[PDB]
């Protein structure tokens, strides 16, 4: 509702460099909000792409920011008769970023990983990795869980069982409130996807520069599993976390699966032992349901409610036609230990190709009235294609099945305005949460402030 | 297979000192070398681990250093719980490889051993077999030789030694030297003797005795 | 007495034809003095009113072009009949309707282009042996259903990228199968081999030179072929006037549109074509799978019929694809696709029986309404579709056209077309509101309240602006 | 708490097999490469293979390709060595050992298993005193222990109640047997006016010999 489109603050990144693919809200130690920024195509030090982020301090002007620099460097280790190699090429650095008290984590899902001994190799795949800075002391570690050090003839022999290989770890991650990253790798396991989680504090601990393989001891991952209807499921693809079991002492994790059995997509929810609560089926194959995932209470029960995506659901229309529009559902949960039903709402986008529901970002309270509201991307969405941003305010019932508010893409056709989505953090102090908008197609980030209803 | 050599085998230090160890791979081994600790009568414990990382829990004053095929273990400061047993490992390549060991023993001033010589028991002789017995107690360096004597002779064959480890609150050392005979043998002679040839005296200290007399 | 038209109380000749289509108006300067001005025919003629002074426009349904249905869809390049009439026109005065005919055949002997889009994975070897004279024999089949065959090939592995491709050492980007004991080319997402001719032994003699490629995940890239196969026209050499078939066969699952994200793309597909001189189609490594709703805008636009021919293993997957994009059909292809031939033959009958009307650019306040003549000259009213049809069969459609009040442009056309079909029914409609006496009206008139009026149709309006 | 508790002391008969265990506490065996290592006072320290109880692949030095066998069973969190054809080369400590962070390092070890391989017979020892030769104004005493087998032997001055001044030997082994020493000093007015008796316990034979010090 009550955003205000007139007097906007742009951030920019480099040309080419996909500046806004991802995005965050960071606080530091003092709690002044700034904005990390990922581009996952920034030029390296061999002019390159590598990607890279940017931390933006808050101004209302606007403009470039500075590099929070991590090393972009190729790694070789000689030890235990192998040969360890990272690859940092087109490894995409910044694909994914989020901030967690005064730490911020940025990925690179496509780095690329090998161990050569003598004649044999493990294969150059795209493991994925992690880079974790603590801004205000300097502080660096990595996090890639995926890395292995066997060789390809013993997948071979082991029926490619246990395959981390093209984990694409970071590709979605999300921190709990305690402090434990959760990093989906899509790629996990001979394409199923899996879930890595460790606190950041054993990350921090156990990480030295140069070793390459370490331990992270209180690290789990998921499992592989032998039932087609995970297999190539992207699990992982999108990441969330929430309280859906009613005990305030156990985390839960809500985790999309786009092409779960044969594309009809899947999210579920599970408790952080990875053991299955609750799984919700797609409706409609291709529709890539899954594709992101929030959470939020949206009715002001103080139950976490989950909204799903499926930006390509196509719509039925007049005479036995579709037409690909994307689709958002919204679960309320339950009271006390029972099932997430059918849907309380479906949001349903109006564009052509616009992919409505390609992005969910809760907004918290925007209006101010006790309920938490949302805001959907359709970055090809609006009348022009540019791209929209659509808000839905929060009520007793669930949703308001209108937007609030649209607000239209200030950039050119091709930006993918609203590809990236982050709302509740009120970035200057006026006491109403803001929202965030990437655009990686011009390079550029967008604040919309929030402002007194009129 | 990777040589690991190993340097000092031992040194002779005092608290409060600044001690390096160093070993030298018979290849480059890019930092791929871990330190270990066996203090005396007990088990390992890591200190260092990839050249110069700090095993969680060990104090800073150990300190690792080194590259290419040359690495460093220093200690500044040591404490009375650091005289102990130190290793190198690499695991730049399988087999791991380890150095020969330093052994970091307590300086004092030399001191010269008191040497005592036991005949053989009435019980032992009647069983048929003659022991001689000599002590070299309290003595500093560690580094001491002993040489039995029949009737002025040097004998060789027969002789059993064994060392104490350094005196927990003397810091000196002990040895023990026993010859066996047997009693047709031991009767054979008269005069038994054992020399400790040790750096504080030029000349030997002789400790003799005859059977039969006293 | 009274009936609807002059219990109105209409002011002018418009007003009075827009009450109900059997509304007349009476134009005589000599009417009576309190006589209705606006009655049945039958009145006005009975009280005397001069025959050429009646307005009674009749909503009229005349042919226009009513060439009759071919009999062979052979002959010229090409002059073919399957829709008649091809244009009519109607005129409608206002709330009325009118009722006319359409003819549709599926006409005997009519072209066909079969594009066979191939899987050349590497479980697809056995598959490339058993086809390497499909051509000739495809030819000996479809030569008694058609006398202008074309035939074409294209294959497609999937994305030549990590994770999709294999990248280490470098012996596997030249040969993929190096650590097997064998040899395979370097990995291709889609290339054309062999644009649309009638001369069979060159698809032959391609497919013998044809090898298998290897890459790592289960699902194929596949969607991308289909999509360059339909937009890149003229290098796949589609004929204008010809049954298009694309045939699709895989053993295997598809990427969809946004997986392409796990190997860095993110682009949407444009739609477009991107296969150029070489054959390959460059876009495969810069641009996503393409979606559902894209491949099926572009297989209507170019009026492609694809054909998913798999094997049993994904039947059900394809079949539900097949749902989500209608008018594809599937079949289910063996394991060395030994039977692909047959599963041709019967997809492209099962093609051509059916007739399924479109209507394009309907004004809003026309609504049509259909009754239908398949099988046994039997009506089904209510209906815009025949099915189980034979080649040679002829249908036809009953169809009313009804028109709400009367639009602003006097002058609206629209087409009615079966899908997949070159001919259509071209309805020129014209809505007949007005009066003929009104286009020689008599502005500021002396007999109309000394010049403020104007003196139309026999009464008195008042001008503009009163 | 990491921690790798291993089974306690063996003592077998040469030719035979030993299974050496080493049980991780505080942590899944599993995590980690388990590595097991040799030491003799002698040779020092060898590494003599790892294995990965994830999946059970092994690596070997191949001088111990033959003798060594490492397992371990993830189900009671325990990695394993087996050494065949066991000789008196084999005796030694028997470490096994794990990295902390880095994969390939060797940080955290298990308290060390001691092997002794001999045919020894269980052999009660001779316990034989030793007063000095017909003068000072300090004085030494001693005590033999001769030919017992196996280890240890607790030894002790009236009832360990002299203390100070007292030096016993390592044990020795000496064809199949083992042998220890130990001296005593005092002021020769104590002695031999004031006992002195050497007191000498091998649990292994149960005896229990003491052997008072008298003079010549
Ligand atoms: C292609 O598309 C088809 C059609 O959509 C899919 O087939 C359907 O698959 C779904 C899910 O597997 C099935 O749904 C099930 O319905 C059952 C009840 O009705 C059917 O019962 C029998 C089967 O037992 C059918 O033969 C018959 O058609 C009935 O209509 C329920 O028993 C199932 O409920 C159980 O599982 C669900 C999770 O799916 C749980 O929520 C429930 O609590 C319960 O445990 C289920 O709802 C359905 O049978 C299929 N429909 C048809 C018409 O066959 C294909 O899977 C799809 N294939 C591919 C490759 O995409
Ligand atoms: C299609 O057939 C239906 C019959 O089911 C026709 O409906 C009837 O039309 C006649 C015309 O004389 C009327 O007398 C009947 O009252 C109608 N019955 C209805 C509407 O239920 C209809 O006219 C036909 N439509 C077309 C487009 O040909
Ligand atoms: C319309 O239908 C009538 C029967 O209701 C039929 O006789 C007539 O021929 C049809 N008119 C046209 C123009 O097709
Ligand atoms: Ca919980
Ligand atoms: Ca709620
Ligand atoms: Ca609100
Ligand atoms: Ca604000
Ligand atoms: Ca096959
Ligand atoms: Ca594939
Ligand atoms: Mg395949």
């Amino acid at each position: 509702l009550n955003l205000d489109p007139v007097q906007l603050t742009f951030y920019a990144g480099p040309n080419g460099s996909q500046f806004g693919f991802s995005l965050d809200f960071h606080k530091d130690s003092h709690g002044r909000v700034a904005i990390v920024v990922g581009a996952p195509r920034t030029l390296g030090p061999s002019q390159e792409e590598t990607g890279g982020v940017f931390l933006c301090p808050w101004r209302a002007e606007g403009g470039q920011c500075p590099s929070l620099l991590f090393d972009l460097r190729d790694e070789t280790r000689n030890v235990g008769s192998q040969t360890l190699q990272t690859f940092k090429a087109r490894q995409g650095l910044g694909a994914s970023v989020v901030s967690w008290s005064d730490v911020i984590v940025a990925c690179a899902p496509w780095q690329h990983w090998n161990v050569l001994e003598k004649t044999e190799e493990a294969e150059k795949t795209p493991v994925g990795s992690c880079f974790l800075a603590q801004p205000e002391s300097g502080r660096r570690a990595e996090y890639s869980p995926c890395r292995g050090n066997t060789l390809s003839r013993i997948y071979v022999e082991n029926d490619f069982s246990w395959d981390k290989r093209y984990c694409e770890a970071g590709f979605s991650s999300v921190v709990t409130q305690a402090g434990e990253l959760v990093l989906g790798a899509p790629g996990g396991y001979y394409f199923l996807g899996l879930l890595a989680q460790a606190p950041v504090a054993d990350i921090f601990s156990s990480y030295r520069p140069g070793i390459l393989l370490w331990h992270v001891s209180s690290q789990s991952l998921s499992f592989d599993s032998s039932n087609p209807e995970y297999f190539d499921g992207y699990w992982g693809y999108s990441v969330a976390v929430g309280e859906f079991d009613g005990d305030l002492n156990t985390t839960e994790y809500v985790v999309g699966a786009p092409t779960w059995s044969w594309t009809l997509g899947a999210v579920e929810i599970l408790d952080s032992y990875y053991q299955r609560l609750h799984r919700l089926r797609g409706e409609q194959m291709a529709s890539y349901f899954g594709h992101s995932v929030a959470v939020t209470d949206v009715n002001g029960d103080g139950r976490h409610d989950l909204l799903v995506g499926a930006p390509l659901y196509m719509e039925s229309r007049a005479d036995r036609k579709l037409a690909e529009v994307g689709r958002v559902y919204l679960f309320l949960q339950p009271r006390g230990p029972h099932a997430l039903g059918a849907p309380s709402l479906l949001l349903t986008g109006t564009q052509l190709y616009g992919r409505f529901g390609s992005a969910i970002a809760p907004l918290g309270d925007l209006d101010r009235d006790g309920y938490n509201d949302i805001a959907v991307a359709a970055p090809y969405g609006g009348p022009s294609g540019r791209g929209q941003v659509l808000v839905f305010l929060g009520q007793s019932e669930g949703l308001r099945s209108r937007p609030s508010q649209v607000l239209d893409s200030p950039f050119p056709t091709g930006s993918a305005f609203g590809f990236s989505l982050r709302g509740a953090v009120d970035i200057d102090d006026n006491g109403y949460p803001d929202l965030i908008v990437g655009a990686y197609g011009a390079n550029q980030v967008a604040v919309y402030r929030a402002q007194p209803v009129v | 297979d990777i040589l690991m050599t190993q340097s000092p085998s031992s040194m002779s230090v005092s608290l409060g000192d600044t001690v390096s160890i160093t070993c030298h791979a018979s290849q480059g081994i890019s930092s791929n070398i871990g330190w270990l600790q066996q203090k005396p009568g007990k088990s390992f414990m890591g200190l260092i681990y990839y050249g110069t990382n700090l095993v969680d829990g060990v104090p800073s004053r150990f300190s690792g250093s080194g590259s290419g095929a040359d690495y460093s273990l220093t200690i500044s400061s040591l404490d009375s719980e650091d005289f102990a047993d130190y290793y190198c490992v690499q695991y730049a390549q399988l087999p791991y490889t380890f150095g020969g060991g330093t052994k970091l023993e307590i300086k004092r001033a030399d001191a010269a051993p008191t040497v005592s010589i036991f005949p053989p028991s009435s019980e032992q002789l009647t069983s048929g077999g003659a022991s001689v017995v000599c002590f070299l107690n309290n003595f500093y360096p560690k580094d001491i030789n002993v040489k039995w004597k029949i009737d002025g002779s040097e004998r060789q064959n027969g002789v059993l030694n064994s060392w104490t480890d350094q005196d927990s609150k003397d810091s000196t050392y002990s040895m023990s030297s026993t010859l066996t005979l047997t009693k047709d043998e031991y009767e054979r002679h008269n005069s038994y003797t054992c020399e400790a040839t040790h750096k504080t005296s030029t000349s030997p200290i002789v400790k003799s005795f005859n059977r039969n007399e006293c | 007495g009274p009936n609807i038209c002059t219990t109105r109380g209409v002011s002018s000749c418009q007003q009075c034809l827009a009450v109900s289509p059997m509304c007349a108006w009476c134009s005589d300067e000599a009417l009576p003095l309190g006589s209705p001005r606006c009655d049945l025919k039958e009145n006005l003629l009975k009280d005397n009113c001069a025959p050429e002074s009646i307005e009674f426009p009749v909503s009229e349904a005349r042919v226009l072009e009513d060439r009759p249905l071919s009999d062979k869809g052979s002959g010229d390049s090409s002059q073919v009949t399957q829709v008649s009439p091809q244009r009519i026109a109607l005129r409608l005065r206002p709330d009325d309707s009118k009722n006319f005919s359409i003819q549709v055949r599926q006409v005997e002997d009519y072209p066909v282009d079969i594009y066979y889009l191939m899987d050349l994975s590497y479980s697809m070897k056995d598959d490339l042996w058993s086809i390497q004279n499909l051509g000739t024999k495809l030819a000996t089949q479809m030569r008694k259903l058609t006398s202008n065959l074309r035939i074409g090939f294209g294959a497609f592995v999937d994305k030549p990228v990590s994770p999709y491709m294999y990248i280490s050492p470098p012996e596997a980007l030249e040969n993929p199968c190096y650590d097997m004991k064998t040899t395979c080319l370097p990995m291709f997402g889609y290339k054309h081999v062999l644009t649309l001719t009638d001369q069979v032994t060159r698809f032959n003699e391609e497919v013998k030179k044809q090898s298998v490629s290897r890459n790592r995940d289960a699902p194929e890239g596949g969607f991308d072929a289909i999509m360059q196969a339909t937009v890149c026209d003229e290098k796949i050499g589609w004929r204008n006037d010809a049954s298009h078939l694309l045939v699709f066969t895989t053993d295997a699952k598809t990427h969809i549109a946004l997986d392409g994200r796990l190997a860095g793309i993110v682009q949407p597909n444009d739609g477009q074509c991107h296969v150029g001189s070489d054959n390959h189609y460059s876009a495969s490594t810069t641009m996503d799978y393409p979606s559902l709703g894209l491949m099926t805008e572009k297989l209507s636009q170019k009026n492609i019929n694809l054909i998913f021919a798999v094997t049993e293993n994904v039947v059900n997957l394809y079949q539900n694809y097949s749902e989500l994009i209608p008018g594809t059909t599937v079949g289910v292809l063996s394991m060395d696709s030994s039977n692909v031939l047959q599963l041709i033959v019967d997809a492209y009958g099962k093609i051509r029986s059916k007739v399924e009307l479109e209507v394009r650019d309907l004004p809003e306040e026309l609504s049509l309404s259909f009754n239908a003549t398949c099988l046994n000259n039997e009506v089904i009213p209510g209906l815009k579709s025949c099915m189980g049809l034979k080649i040679g069969d002829t249908v036809s459609f009953s169809i009313e056209a009804k028109v709400r009040g009367c639009p602003q442009e006097k002058e609206k056309s629209f087409t009615i077309k079966p899908v997949g079909f070159k001919d259509s029914l071209i309805v020129q409609v014209t809505f007949d509101c007005d009066c003929a006496c009104q286009a020689q009206a008599e502005p500021n008139s002396h007999r109309c309240n000394n010049g403020n009026g104007t003196f139309e149709c026999g009464v008195c309006r008042c001008g503009p602006g009163w | 708490e990491v921690q790798l508790q291993q089974s306690g002391a063996e003592l077998v008969k040469p030719g035979a097999s030993v299974k050496l265990s080493c049980t991780a506490s505080g942590f899944n065996i599993k995590d980690t490469y388990v590595h097991w290592v040799k030491q003799r006072p002698e040779q020092g320290l060898e590494w003599i293979g790892r294995i990965d109880p994830a999946n059970g692949y092994t690596k070997y030095d191949p001088k111990f390709q033959g003798k060594a066998t490492i397992t371990a069973d993830t189900s009671s969190n325990t990695a394993y060595l087996q050494l065949s054809s066991l000789t008196s080369e084999d005796t030694a400590v028997y470490y096994c050992v794990r990295p902390l962070y880095d994969y390939y390092a060797m940080d955290y070890w298990g308290q060390g298993t001691s092997v002794t391989v001999s045919s020894a017979k269980t052999t009660a020892p001779s316990v034989y005193p030793l007063a000095p030769v017909c003068t000072g104004s300090s004085v030494t005493l001693g005590c033999l222990v001769k030919g017992y087998f196996p280890e240890p032997v607790t030894l002790t001055w009236n009832s360990g109640s002299l203390s100070s001044g007292v030096h016993t030997f390592p044990a020795v082994l000496q064809s199949d047997l083992y042998t220890l020493s130990s001296s005593v000093t005092v002021t020769s007015s104590t002695w031999p006016s004031q006992s002195i008796t050497c007191n000498v316990a091998h649990p292994a034979s149960s005896t229990k010999v003491d052997k008072k010090i008298e003079p010549r």
